[PDB]
């Protein structure tokens, strides 16, 4: 019924290429220094396969060790990753996130935290 | 040329060594010199950028 239906609205819809170049990753880094405000955040990041590669569920695993850790999380010291039971233990930071940015044949995989 | 030995029986050892130290730093001076400018690189590189708002 969805296919009837598309069929109905959707048919005048024009086929008839911007396609994707490439993009460079580069090693590199932007600081914006503003004493100003409260806390500092940093995003880090190497380049990552892109959506199609099946290292993304590798690495999704290996994020996923690493984990993700806020000053509400209950676990605190006792819990799973290192990194976060030491940021925990240390009070390293308020929050941090693994990430694994997926676009055509490149990425973004790294951590971003907030301390 | 006796009396040149007798008074400094080293000189050709000394020269010997001279070469190769000539030699080495020929190597090391460029090398190092090399290494300086890589890890430099990252500041000599950089563009500074003021934004009050
Ligand atoms: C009487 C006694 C004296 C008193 C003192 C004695 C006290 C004891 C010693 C204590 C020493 C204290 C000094 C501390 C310095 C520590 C280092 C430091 O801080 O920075 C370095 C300081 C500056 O560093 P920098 O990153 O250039 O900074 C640039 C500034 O930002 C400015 O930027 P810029 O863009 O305006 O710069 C322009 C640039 C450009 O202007 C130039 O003059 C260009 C000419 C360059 C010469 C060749 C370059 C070699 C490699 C480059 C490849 C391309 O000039 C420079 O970079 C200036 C530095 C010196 C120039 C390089 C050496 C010239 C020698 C020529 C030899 C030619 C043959 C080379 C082949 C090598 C193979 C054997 O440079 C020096 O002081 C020179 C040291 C490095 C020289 C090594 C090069 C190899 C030379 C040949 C070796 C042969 C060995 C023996 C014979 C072999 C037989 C087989
Ligand atoms: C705790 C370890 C300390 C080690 C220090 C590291 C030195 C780093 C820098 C090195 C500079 C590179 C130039 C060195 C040239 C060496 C060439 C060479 O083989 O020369 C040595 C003598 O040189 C020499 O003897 C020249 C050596 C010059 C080094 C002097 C600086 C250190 C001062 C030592 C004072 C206590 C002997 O040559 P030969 O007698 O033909 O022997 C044949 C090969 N075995």
């Amino acid at each position: 019924q969805l296919l009837d239906l598309a069929q109905k609205h959707f048919s005048g819809l024009s086929g008839t290429v911007p396609t994707l170049s490439p993009c460079r990753f580069t090693g590199s880094q932007i600081c914006h220094r503003e004493d100003g405000l409260p806390l500092a955040h940093v995003a880090i990041a190497v380049e990552g396969p892109g959506w199609a590669h099946p290292d993304n569920v590798a690495l999704q695993v290996a994020n996923a060790i690493i984990g993700h850790y806020d000053c509400t999380y209950g676990g605190g010291a006792h819990l799973s990753s290192p990194l976060a039971s030491i940021a925990a233990t240390n009070k390293l930071c308020q929050s941090f996130q693994t990430f694994n940015i997926c676009y055509a044949d490149t990425g973004l995989l790294g951590a971003h935290f907030v301390c | 040329t006796f009396l040149r030995w007798a008074a400094e029986p080293e000189h050709d050892h000394r020269k010997r060594m001279g070469l190769k130290m000539l030699l080495m730093m020929g190597l090391l001076l460029p090398l190092v010199y090399a290494m300086k400018r890589h890890k430099w690189s990252v500041l000599k590189s950089r563009k500074l950028a003021y934004r009050p708002p």
